[PDB]
């Protein structure tokens, strides 16, 4: 027994089975974050900050001793809860295929929304800057039509030559940005074929944010230090509901400002 | 244990 | 080469032999609280902190999703410097056996009394609470005479086994207690062996502190987390001078509040 | 110990390695002479001429002995300081991954304009013709827009045929040329496409020069001798700094004149 | 290296 | 030693 107390809740083996599949099917078509950030493999439960490495000077203990305090970034936690209804459980074992797990998929939907909009925009509360509010660069704004995109592309990628960034230059936009680009032009214009020629990979789609960023892949900028990955736990149930949540622990910090450019959403 | 594994999906 | 540029010193092989003994016989000479209380090993210079295991309550970052963030305690860095002459510093290869190290001396017993200081009275600007401060039980006050010791040990320890503490029990004095307890009676009372019928060890000299406390050394109540241990390092040097410091990184909790009764100096 | 008194510096072996990271990836991002320019092995620091083979004639030491002098051109060394501030220096032991490298970015960026301006547009003081100064072709004004640009390649492409140059042909421009190029236009063509199919590598990003080069590849041509790669060592430090700088060696010749087709900016 | 090892002294 | 070996890039 751990913290996620599994083995307490009325939940058959096959129930199990099939939360688990459907949750990670729906994080992995929802966590975009993930895609263009280095993920560390998971440091237990135990784990509770990680070190900047800088210090802070501190008023002296006394006669001639001075002090400095290491400086850290906590961990945050981030649970979100959802309730099924112990038919779709108790229907599992009977033979269903359809059970409803509409709960679990837009609990999985919240909680891929808020680690990447902590890690993108940032969460203050939490002490993470966010990626975008972090950058160094002159943010651009995106473009009305699709035409556009190839300048603004260029553009944002001649601000990372000019700030000495190297290595694969990856593309992440927000759902509208997103479905502008890939609806075509009523002109016949290729931008899709000219946006994957000056990009270095497919494209993301994030649709917890807003606008869009192109960020180095290089290694080394972005890193997210995982303390628990996302895990389905027991809270309690009733003659005919049962709670669950879904839970990870994690840190996000931005070592290099000058790898990323922000383009706003188009007005 | 409990965890789904998620992972780094680059 | 490390953050200690001891490589930069005009030291040569002899002289720092001999400092660092020097330095290590007048360290273990006034450490008090290293006696008493569990001391880690050295884990590296990038240990910044110490997860206490506890969480905070934020503000959500939105639609339903609650978030805690992780407690920890920082580590602090303590440095004290100190100035050699260069003449014993050079005298030292010439086969000199009386070289100055009193600048040493006067540092190492600065920074023993400002970690001693620390781990049994707190220091407030770097979150440790210290032994004393953070004691449940109720202190005694020490006698203006020896012969009234056996009398309040005997009080205190019954505390600690009223409060269900067990393991050997071990009395810290500072220095004019310690001087006062040890110089003996004009009545030819026996206090010393009364007291050593009731105590498990020797008495810790602690020359830092008044008063004096007595504790449970059964493990487990009393961490001090050591990030680096007292080192030697280099600063600066003239012509006729050579610059280093004393330093150490640590941490220390207090895990049991009823393990200690704190004994205050007599009025 | 060389004349890069890297044991000198105030610098741990973990800052070292960063350090040195750090300046290979920004000098790769911008040194790009190197890209399409015959460079040898470093020779060494005795390194100090090379021999062109031709002679000049000198008046006669007396009776009937003629005297010619061997003509050769001289190496050249550049060198950029930069200050770090021995805060990111002494945090990198402590486990910091975003120390500020700025200056050597800086310096770094520095170094490689001044050798590419070099390379591309000539140092008259060392001695050094430079590529596009001494060409025997016609120079060839680049178009205001991108449209343009197949038919002035093709032209260039035209004139190395006319010279009897043969090898592969690679294209070298300028930051707002290669912006342009690769922004795209707003007609629907394809002039990268078209451009790709005209030349036979990757295009060159030179941040340094204003313009472009369409240059043969084939060797033999453009002779880079390096006497010293570019290397970081130690001028002096403070007790809140210290001072660096980027050093490197060598001499540059055109030896087929033919072989190179300048393209002016645009007007 | 450079510490004096110290350590505990319990 | 101290160079960073850059070297030719073509």
């Amino acid at each position: 027994m751990n913290n996620l107390h599994r083995e307490l809740a009325p939940v058959s083996d096959a129930a199990w089975e099939q939360i688990e599949e459907e949750a990670s099917r729906t994080l992995k078509r929802f966590l975009a974050a993930r895609r263009v950030v280095d993920v560390s493999d998971p440091q237990g439960p135990a784990f509770s900050a990680v070190g900047t490495g800088h210090v802070t000077r501190l008023e002296g203990p006394g006669d001639s001793v001075g002090a400095v305090k290491r400086q850290s970034q906590p961990v945050v936690e981030f649970r979100v809860p959802f309730i099924l209804t112990r038919q779709a459980i108790d229907d599992v074992e009977r033979g269903s295929q359809d059970s409803d797990w509409s709960p679990l998929k837009e609990a999985a939907r919240k909680i891929a929304g808020a680690e990447d909009r902590a890690v993108f925009d940032g969460y203050a509360a939490a002490g993470i800057g966010g990626i975008r509010p972090q950058s160094s660069n002159s943010p651009l704004t995106l473009p009305v039509a699709a035409s556009g995109y190839p300048d603004v592309i260029a553009r944002a990628l001649d601000q990372l030559r000019v700030a000495g960034v190297n290595g694969p230059y990856h593309l992440v936009l927000g759902e509208n940005a997103y479905t502008l680009i890939t609806s075509g032009n009523e002109d016949g214009y290729p931008v899709l074929q000219h946006i994957h020629r000056l990009i270095d990979g497919e494209i993301v789609w994030a649709p917890a944010i807003e606008g869009g960023v192109l960020l180095s892949t290089r290694g080394g900028d972005f890193a997210m230090d995982i303390g628990q990955d996302i895990s389905i736990g027991y809270l309690s149930h009733t003659a005919t509901h049962v709670e669950l949540y879904l839970q990870e622990s994690f840190t996000f910090r931005t070592l290099t400002s000058e790898a990323v450019v922000s383009l706003l959403p188009s007005e | 244990s409990g965890s789904l594994n998620i992972g780094s999906l680059k």
